[PDB]
């Protein structure tokens, strides 16, 4: 029951690493450090009647 | 029994591990998860937000409001200036406890645009028009307004919309810069002139104050993680 | 992998179309692409935003603590140690935690265990391996008074023992709260009618930690230290909030002396440099 | 005949009848950076064929008893037309380079040369734990001198031909790209280089890019009544030059 | 009683000259001169010279 | 596999076609296979170029340092020590890496560390196992001043434990660099006046380590010396460079004594010997 | 629990390990790989190109560009010489410290052809021929120039061309030979003689020099890696 | 996620091995000393009209 | 983290062992073997050769 | 990439092991102590013109 992920390397020059789980409960797991998502606009923009920022936005 | 050797490196405790370990409360109930408003998932979602600059910190205005207020008035003569710093966010002492420089002083490269924006909190009545100018490194700080015109300026006119944006651009030979100080990533200055004047009519403040924005943009990365040089500890807090 | 955004290529404008013109009075961080003010060029840019998630940014072994505690002692409360677990004693790994308002993950606890001999006359011993007990005591056990009492049966409360010369003691500790997260800071009282304790001091309620060596009373004094590693993983974290400016002071609330903004200048503008000479 | 080669760049020209295989590179004819590998977000300046042409440095007289000459070519060419404006305008520069080295004698004479393109010829003190002042590293375009037996000169480069400078072997030195002018057979000294750095774009002033050297192996040596004055004329040309960060104009 | 080197590199093939074999107290920079033992001869391409360093350590010396 | 390449059978030659008359002065070696000069034989060869190619050749654990430190001192500053990174103070592995002018590889980093009993009257003791703390300073953090400096509780940045009498430590580092390669030699200045620092000691910014024991004050002297041992891999190179002939003198420039070509001789031709008779 | 048996060379440190090792920064983010002219994948695409020879190393042309320059002149009787030495090529003091010598002194075996090139750099009025000899182990060095042309020689006449090649192959017993000096290994003998003279008219200089190369063909191989005897270290640089 | 590779061995008288990778950053693998490939023709030949070796490659 | 359990017999030196070790020198290019006639396999093939028997002992 | 061979038995009453390669040299692995052939063929009877044992093998 292993799973085959990706290693990080370098860019403009897939390589990959294998993973077993040996321990009963989830919080014995290796940490996440591959998530690279993100969504900068609850922060940034959080407002209502949404923009075009080209229009002046007023008036 | 199987055949098995160690490897150097066994027995060791590096801090930044990835292994599993057991765990001492088994098959806890762990309780269920909400939604909470306002998910934080990178660092960087919350470096492009604005932040105002204390960029008039000169020696006694740093504990007080002032330090975010930019004077601005008439001036009896034109080619003038307003202000100037170097662009150094994290090195330089204007937007060092800034939330883009305390984000980026956990880290020691940085990459990418930088944003400015700049509002002007005066009268309906006043108008007036800047020069807002970015200089690569290379030469000397400019000392007329047309040394600066020679840069990446912006020829701002204030109006009913109040506030303008100067976008500072990635012109390096580096992909990344140093978050501290050296002489091999300068990085160049930020100036603002009196390009024209500021015009009031009769019974309206002519002193009147502009403030100072900084954020990045959506190419903007931090790469090696260290510690802040800003936390400082003697005793344990008790 | 989840690149960064690229630069796209313009060129001359005349146009009723204004980007730099915004308002900043609406609450709103403007999204100038730098392709819009100048004439750039075609970057095809190759970077990650890896480094700076909140995993990546969190997940480094940190401490919170150092215990002293001794093997032969006169009096009997410093032969084992005890501390109410927080992580508010030490100010760099607050400082990152306090980043955020709410964060909610699972702790990888490492133990960093030194023993150094005391000054005594008879100095000169043929001491065998130090063994050390770790007892984790749940919000409302009973408690050890003595090196020698037998709430130490750990029958119940996990309990960790190590050996002089091994690998250092790690374990992992599930979401442990009663709440949907965790709470780096809280508005309120302890009591309904707004009196009691303010602050974040209400929800810590963690239990504690117990220190002895397993041995019996030795010929020699040796005084053990035990750090406490704290690292978390597994992290999630809601409403950011400002980096702290201030210097802490206590480890049960938020006072301060306060301090400036910033460090100071001399002038509003800048210049060449007015040094030696040429 | 393959003894004939024209070279056009910009608004000159360069014909020799005496070549014998136009030296060229490491292989790698330059080129303008591409957009994969850039780093700079502006806009580059391409300028024209105003960079992209020959410019004559000064001339330097080979003697009986001469050991060698030097420069240090994104400095060399810091006073040469719109080319060196360019450099004190921008921050960020890069180019290829032809160097066409021209030297001729009569068919009574004999002596060989050595011309070398040596990137990041670092050049080491006279004196051991010292400075050098940039004017006896780079002299722009009058060049620097080697010597036959060590050299004392205070805040001075260790000035030796058998070891060029460097600290190496001088018979080493044709592990970097280069040519011969016997003046029995030769004058076509080429070299287009590349552009070879670490970074895609560099600042041509802070960082020296290669050096040329010219050493005589077999010195210059003839008859009593033919030309004793024997000039030695190195030409060079800057290919795809482009410039990025402009500003006020720079450090001379 | 100014900083001192050691006694200098005992070589399997060369000995000190005489103002340098008895005399102690080294002082930084100076420089101790090496003959041929009997029998060797001179290797022209090496100097036989030794100068103490700063950090009271002699130069590198291998085989005159 | 790559086989070297192998020698074809030949004959007599009388014809217009000239292989050994060559012109050394287009910068053109010669590529004369020995079938050309001289009638051979067919061969089958079966050799292969695998230990000289730049992996091979550059990949063996190699050193940089030796770093000595005391436990109990008077003075402060011998207790603990430090080391700013290079790759320049022994000449071995220096020449080996200046073959080439760029470089760009993955470093294997081993420690060997051997602690020796000092001298004093007390020398008899009962000593445990001594336990050494190695951490690693990026560039531009903060340094510790002592042994008991809080500096050194190591919450960001990476440091190593070890334990007298285990397998030696060994960890894994990246391509560490800011440009797309390592500089071997630069030919420029620190400012752009062309002033300050001359040569590669305005690229090398490596941070640096410290050292210390993890015990507290023993009650006799022990020093501690840990070898750095530096080990490439993942190895690209490019430009190459002839090897250097002269000795080092310093690690921060490339400054020298004027040594001549090779070993000397006698007379220009040889002969047979004239030593002692038949 | 697993049943594991330690073997032997455990928990010892080799230097030529091809083990693997945990990562002090993870997830670190290593720059873009850039294509920079002039990549070296095997140390023989070094060898292969050719270097001057310092063979005029008689005790006191070292310590100038002497040591490269080989003299020749018109001789008043033939049947005679130029020079000659060691086919050693990190053993004999000719090519020792040779490109081809100092890549091939951090080994211990070698193999293959060695090609030698003699530009003659004299006027273009001068005219003459030459001996080029390779003798193989066994006998004596040749005293003669009868003795020399039993070997494998070849004949050069000086003309448009101006450089000759001279191909010493591979003759030997084993497949190796030793980089350093042991009789069972001996490679023979290189030697150049004066055949006819140096033919010059009026007004032009006689004494001309020769310049000898070397490098290796492309069936050499190197095999024992070896620390190389000419470094050397006394204390620390600093 | 193993991989097989073969063995360096002698000649004129196939062996495999097998690997796996337990890392997750690309660094942290063991080197790769098994690539024996070559061109040594931008620093021998580097030149502009190639040559022919056999003609005289002058007039 | 593996759990392993070390049986007896760990950590000791048989002289008839059958495991592996790693190489001092890597990627060593073994020189190619070559055809030398008279191969022994086993030496029971020595064995079945006839070899004179000093019968003839006698003291002296 | 295993391999499965037979171990040694007794005779008169072809049990299966199993091995891993580890390292990246042929010279690392174990020793091949399962080859029973032999041809005494080249020691015993070294002779031309082959005898046939049954025959006076002479005049
Ligand atoms: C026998 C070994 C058991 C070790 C027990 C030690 C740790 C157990 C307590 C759980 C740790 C909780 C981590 C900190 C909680 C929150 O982040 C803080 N309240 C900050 O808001
Ligand atoms: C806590 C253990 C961390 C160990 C840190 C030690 C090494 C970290 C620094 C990176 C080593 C870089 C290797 C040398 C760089 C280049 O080759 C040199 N500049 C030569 O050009």
């Amino acid at each position: 029951g292993a799973q085959v992920s990706t290693q990080k390397t370098g860019a403009h020059e897939i390589i990959h690493y294998t993973n077993i789980n040996y321990y009963k409960d989830a919080a014995s797991n290796s940490a996440n450090r591959q998530d690279f998502t993100q969504d900068p606009g609850k922060f940034t923009e959080p407002v209502k009647d949404i923009m075009v920022k080209s229009l002046p936005a007023l008036n | 029994g199987l055949p098995v050797m160690n490897t150097p490196g066994s027995n060791q405790f590096l801090t930044s591990d990835d292994y599993q370990s057991p765990t001492a409360m088994p098959q806890f109930d762990v309780t269920p998860e909400m939604n909470i408003p306002g998910e934080v998932k990178n660092l960087m979602e919350i470096a492009e937000v604005d932040s105002v600059v204390p960029v008039n910190n000169v020696n006694e205005n740093v504990n007080s409001l002032e330090a975010y207020r930019i004077p601005v008035h008439s001036v009896t003569e034109t080619g003038a200036q307003v202000f100037g710093f170097t662009l150094q966010p994290g090195a330089d002492t204007v937007m060092e406890r800034t939330l883009l420089g305390e984000i980026l002083n956990y880290y020691a490269n940085w990459s990418g645009s930088i944003k400015l924006t700049f509002m002007y909190c005066g009268s309906a009545m006043a108008t007036g028009k800047f020069l807002l100018a970015y200089s690569p490194p290379g030469a000397g700080v400019p000392k007329n307004r047309r040394e600066a015109m020679l840069g990446t300026h912006i020829i701002w006119d204030i109006g009913l919309q109040s506030s303008c944006v100067l976008c500072v651009p990635w012109i390096s030979q580096t992909h990344y810069r140093f978050v501290s100080k050296d002489i091999y990533t300068d990085a160049g200055f930020i100036t603002c002139w009196y390009q024209t004047s500021i015009v009031v009519p009769a019974e309206v403040q002519n002193q009147s104050v502009i403030l100072c924005f900084v954020s990045a943009c959506n190419d903007f990365s931090v790469r090696l993680l260290r510690d802040s040089p800003f936390v400082r500890q003697t005793a344990f807090y008790q | 992998v989840v690149r960064v955004a690229d630069t796209m290529p313009s060129g001359p404008s005349n146009s009723e179309s204004i980007p730099a013109l915004t308002a900043a009075e609406t609450g709103h961080t403007s999204q100038v692409v730098p392709s819009d003010t100048i004439q750039t060029r075609h970057v095809r840019n190759f970077h990650v935003r890896s480094e700076s998630s909140v995993e990546n940014f969190l997940s480094r072994s940190a401490c919170v603590y150092i215990v002293e505690y001794k093997t032969r002692d006169d009096t009997p409360d410093k032969m084992y140690d005890s501390w109410v677990i927080n992580t508010r004693q030490v100010a760099q790994l607050r400082r990152k935690l306090e980043f955020f308002t709410y964060v909610r993950f699972d702790v990888e606890v490492t133990f960093v265990i030194t023993s150094v001999q005391d000054d005594s006359t008879r100095q000169n011993t043929d001491t065998p391996a130090l063994t050390h007990q770790i007892m984790y005591v749940p919000p409302g056990g009973p408690i050890p008074q003595a090196v020698d009492d037998y709430n130490w049966q750990t029958s119940t409360n996990p309990s960790v023992f190590w050996t002089e010369g091994n690998a250092p003691p790690r374990m992992s500790i599930p979401f442990m709260s009663v709440g949907n997260a965790y709470s780096n800071f809280y508005d309120g009282w302890s009591h309904f009618s707004q009196t009691g304790v303010y602050g974040f001091n209400t929800l810590n309620n963690m239990g504690k930690l117990y220190f002895r060596h397993v041995n019996d009373k030795t010929i020699s004094p040796i005084t053990s230290k035990v750090r406490i590693y704290f690292k978390p993983k597994h992290v999630k974290a809601w409403v950011p909030r400002p980096p702290r400016l201030c210097e802490y002071t206590h480890k049960d609330n938020v006072d301060f002396e306060p301090k400036g903004v910033t460090t100071s200048r001399t002038q509003l503008t800048i210049s060449n440099s007015t040094h030696v000479e040429n | 005949s393959d003894r004939v080669r024209s070279i056009t760049l910009g608004n000159s020209t360069i014909t020799t009848q005496e070549s014998a295989n136009v030296v060229v590179g490491y292989g790698v004819w330059p080129d303008y950076l591409s957009d994969e590998e850039a780093t700079a977000e502006d806009q580059p300046t391409q300028p024209d064929v105003a960079t992209c042409r020959f410019y004559t440095l000064d001339s330097v007289s080979w003697m009986k008893e001469s050991q060698g000459w030097w420069w240090k070519f994104p400095d060399a060419l810091r006073d040469m037309g719109l080319f060196g404006q360019n450099m004190q305008y921008h921050y960020l520069g890069r180019s290829g380079y032809t160097i066409h080295v021209q030297c001729n004698a009569s068919k009574f004479h004999q002596g060989c040369l050595l011309v070398v393109c040596v990137p990041e010829a670092e050049m080491g003190a006279a004196n051991i734990n010292e400075k050098i002042n940039r004017e006896h590293l780079s002299n722009g375009e009058v060049a620097n001198t080697f010597s036959g037996t060590k050299s004392s000169n205070t805040n001075d480069v260790q000035q030796a031909v058998f070891n060029a400078g460097m600290g190496v072997a001088v018979g080493n030195l044709t592990i970097f790209p280069h040519q011969w002018i016997n003046l029995r057979t030769n004058n076509c000294a080429t070299i287009v280089m590349p552009y070879i750095n670490s970074v895609p774009m560099d600042n041509m002033f802070r960082h020296y890019n290669f050096t040329l050297m010219i050493i005589p192996f077999a010195k210059l040596d003839y008859a009593a009544g033919s030309s004793t004055y024997i000039p030695i004329t190195v030409t060079v040309a800057p290919m795809c030059a482009e410039y990025n960060g402009l500003r006020l104009a720079g450090h001379q | 009683c100014n900083r001192s080197c050691e006694v200098p590199t005992r070589l399997n093939s060369a000995s000190l000259k005489q103002p340098y074999i008895t005399q102690n107290y080294f002082p930084v920079g100076t420089v101790v001169e090496y003959e041929c033992r009997p029998g060797y001869r001179r290797e022209p391409s090496l100097s036989p010279k030794l100068t103490c360093l700063q950090n009271l350590k002699w130069s590198t010396a291998v085989e005159f």
